[PDB]
């Protein structure tokens, strides 16, 4: 499982989005191309035709609209699906380190991918309102479970286990809530109190995602569910 | 004020993530240690030693301990 | 008269036979010659690497020029390939031999392949004829050399 983070979605790039994408790539290490330098003449076609032979399975695209709104498109190579998230609030890794009293610099931990922890997403039916649960949430779970390599607790070295990626859903299984996606990154510190204490340190970035819209293919296909626009039958 | 309250909610869900990380931690450690001890609890080279039976036994073992720790 | 060298002790030895196997005789012969005379763990890891495309079996007698890579340096042969089904069935047969030796009560640590013979099998009468093979391999614990007691004069 390989993933790449690209800014080709935006017409032009700035310092803030560049730092955000650098942080996202750092999160995606070691299964990502760090030296990927985006150029203005490049396009989604060129990047997917690079993903093809490179065996990349997942692609994050950071786009910026003329209004300044930022969108994160999580696509699965090489034929979709596509998930449109909207940026509500974001913080840089530099800002997180500055705010933290004891920031920790990335090190040998770059060799190990983070473990995915997923909270408040409703897989089983609680109200038979299948349209949000049985259409969107299971796809979210599968999409991230495939974004990160499958984790076998019975073979994973605990000393290699060093990073965690939190996806917390502000939403209840009764389809009541703010439908907010919380993306965060934490570093594991194991302290001997065998009884071991696990302390999690913010690494960033903090991401506030609005689950806006979906596509079957790579930036193509019928709208399967759009929050604001429901198409008649 | 309101922002500050947002950051106490921040540490709240931070502690929720901490509990999740800790439970995954001790679940993995206990499952691995117990399954390895159980599989080593045999004869010098096991009762069978042909490895086709032990692979399936080891799979059933991690599965039982994983289910027991999960619920 | 002359006496032929006696066979190694059956309870220091282990035998394995596979008859009517549906793998090419030339490929099986080449793989057997490559793995002949080696340590058991060495042979198993070698065949696993052959499956994993890591190490190559050199062709000497039944050699058809297919690959000329750097993997042939360790054998000094310029023609090396990767017999997959050969490696897999031979792994199965040495695993069977190891199980037989364990049943007989031999030291698993010191099994070495003294003998491996590949013969042709009756042709599969289907003009396109298949070439099945018979493979028999004989393993032993490493030969043991022990101390002398000092001779007493009298």
């Amino acid at each position: 499982p390989k993933s790449m983070v690209i800014r080709i979605g935006a017409g032009e790039v700035g310092t803030s989005v560049s730092q955000l994408c650098t942080d996202v790539r750092k999160v995606m290490e070691p299964g990502t191309a760090s030296r990927l330098k985006e150029r203005k003449a490049n396009r989604l076609r060129d990047y997917v035709t690079m993903c093809g032979p490179l065996g990349v399975t997942h692609l994050l695209l950071f786009s910026r609209s003329t209004s300044g709104n930022v969108n994160l498109r999580l696509v699965v190579a090489p034929r979709g699906p596509t998930f449109h998230f909207r940026v509500e609030k974001y913080s840089l890794t530099k800002d997180v380190r500055r705010a933290q009293r004891h920031p920790k610099g990335g090190g040998k931990e770059y060799m190990t991918p983070p473990l995915l922890v997923m909270n408040n997403f409703t897989d089983p039916k609680s109200d038979a309102h299948s349209k949000v649960p049985r259409h969107l949430e299971s796809l979210t779970t599968t999409a991230f479970q495939s974004l990160f390599p499958p984790i076998n607790p019975q073979t994973t070295p605990l000393k290699s286990i060093r990073r965690v990626l939190l996806l917390n859903r502000e939403l209840s299984p009764e389809n009541d809530g703010k439908f907010v996606v919380n993306f965060r990154h934490y570093l594991i510190t194991t302290k001997p109190v065998e009884r071991r204490a696990v302390k999690l340190v913010e690494l960033g970035p903090r991401m506030r995602l609005r689950m806006t819209k979906v596509e079957e293919g790579l930036c193509s296909g019928k709208v399967l569910w759009h929050e604001y626009v429901s198409k008649s039958k | 004020v309101t922002t500050e309250q947002i950051i106490e909610r921040e540490r709240k869900l931070r502690k929720i993530a901490q509990r999740g990380v800790v439970k995954l931690f001790n679940a993995v450690r206990a499952a691995q240690l117990k399954a390895l001890e159980a599989e080593k609890a045999a004869r010098r080279e096991g009762v069978i030693g042909s490895k086709q039976k032990e692979e399936k036994v080891t799979e059933m073992s991690r599965k039982g301990f994983l289910d027991l720790i999960a619920s | 008269v002359r006496y032929a060298a006696t066979e190694i002790a059956p309870t220091k030895s282990a035998r394995a036979r596979g008859s009517y196997l549906r793998v090419s005789f030339k490929n099986t012969r080449e793989t057997a010659q490559a793995i002949n005379g080696w340590k058991l763990q060495r042979a198993l890891t070698f065949l696993q690497n052959v499956i994993d495309k890591k190490e190559a079996v050199p062709m000497r007698r039944y050699a058809g020029s297919t690959g000329r890579t750097a993997q042939g340096k360790q054998w000094g042969v310029s023609r090396a390939r990767w017999p997959v089904k050969s490696a897999q069935f031979l792994i199965g047969l040495l695993k069977n031999a190891e199980a037989n030796a364990d049943a007989k009560g031999l030291d698993t640590g010191n099994l070495i392949i003294k003998h491996i013979q590949v013969n042709q099998a009756p042709k599969q009468r289907r003009p396109y004829m298949s070439n099945p093979c018979h493979i028999e391999l004989i393993l032993t614990e490493a030969e043991e050399t022990v101390q002398k007691s000092e001779a007493v004069v009298r």
